[PDB]
């Protein structure tokens, strides 16, 4: 008559969906956000090494 | 701190044209000059690097 057996289990699968998913995203928009830097690196290099030359 | 000098003495010394100290003054600027070229642009290579490690 209270099926909290099958309800836990659901809020198993359905806590483990977004474990998975955060788990998945953060890792890639960590490397984007290191990229980003990177290049503003060398965009400061360049650009220095070209004013400094002119 | 050695460029500073080297160079009031250079201003200092040749306010007029002495000859006799006219060729070795070329050597002291040439030596002085492509020292320290090579070392900032070592200190700025480095401090590039310094920069990318974060």
């Amino acid at each position: 008559v209270i099926p909290w057996q099958t309800f836990d289990e659901t809020i198993k699968e359905l806590s483990r969906f977004k474990q998975e998913y955060s788990q998945a995203a953060s890792v890639l928009v960590g490397d984007i956000k290191t990229l980003l830097m990177d290049s503003q690196d060398k965009y400061f290099e360049a650009t220095q090494t070209v004013y400094e030359w002119c | 701190g050695v460029a500073t000098q080297l160079l009031a003495a250079y201003i200092l010394l040749f306010d007029e044209y002495n000859e006799k100290k006219a060729s070795a003054q070329k050597d002291i600027l040439i030596k002085v000059l492509d020292d320290g070229i090579t070392k900032l642009n070592e200190a700025q290579k480095s401090l590039l690097v310094s920069s990318q490690s974060f």
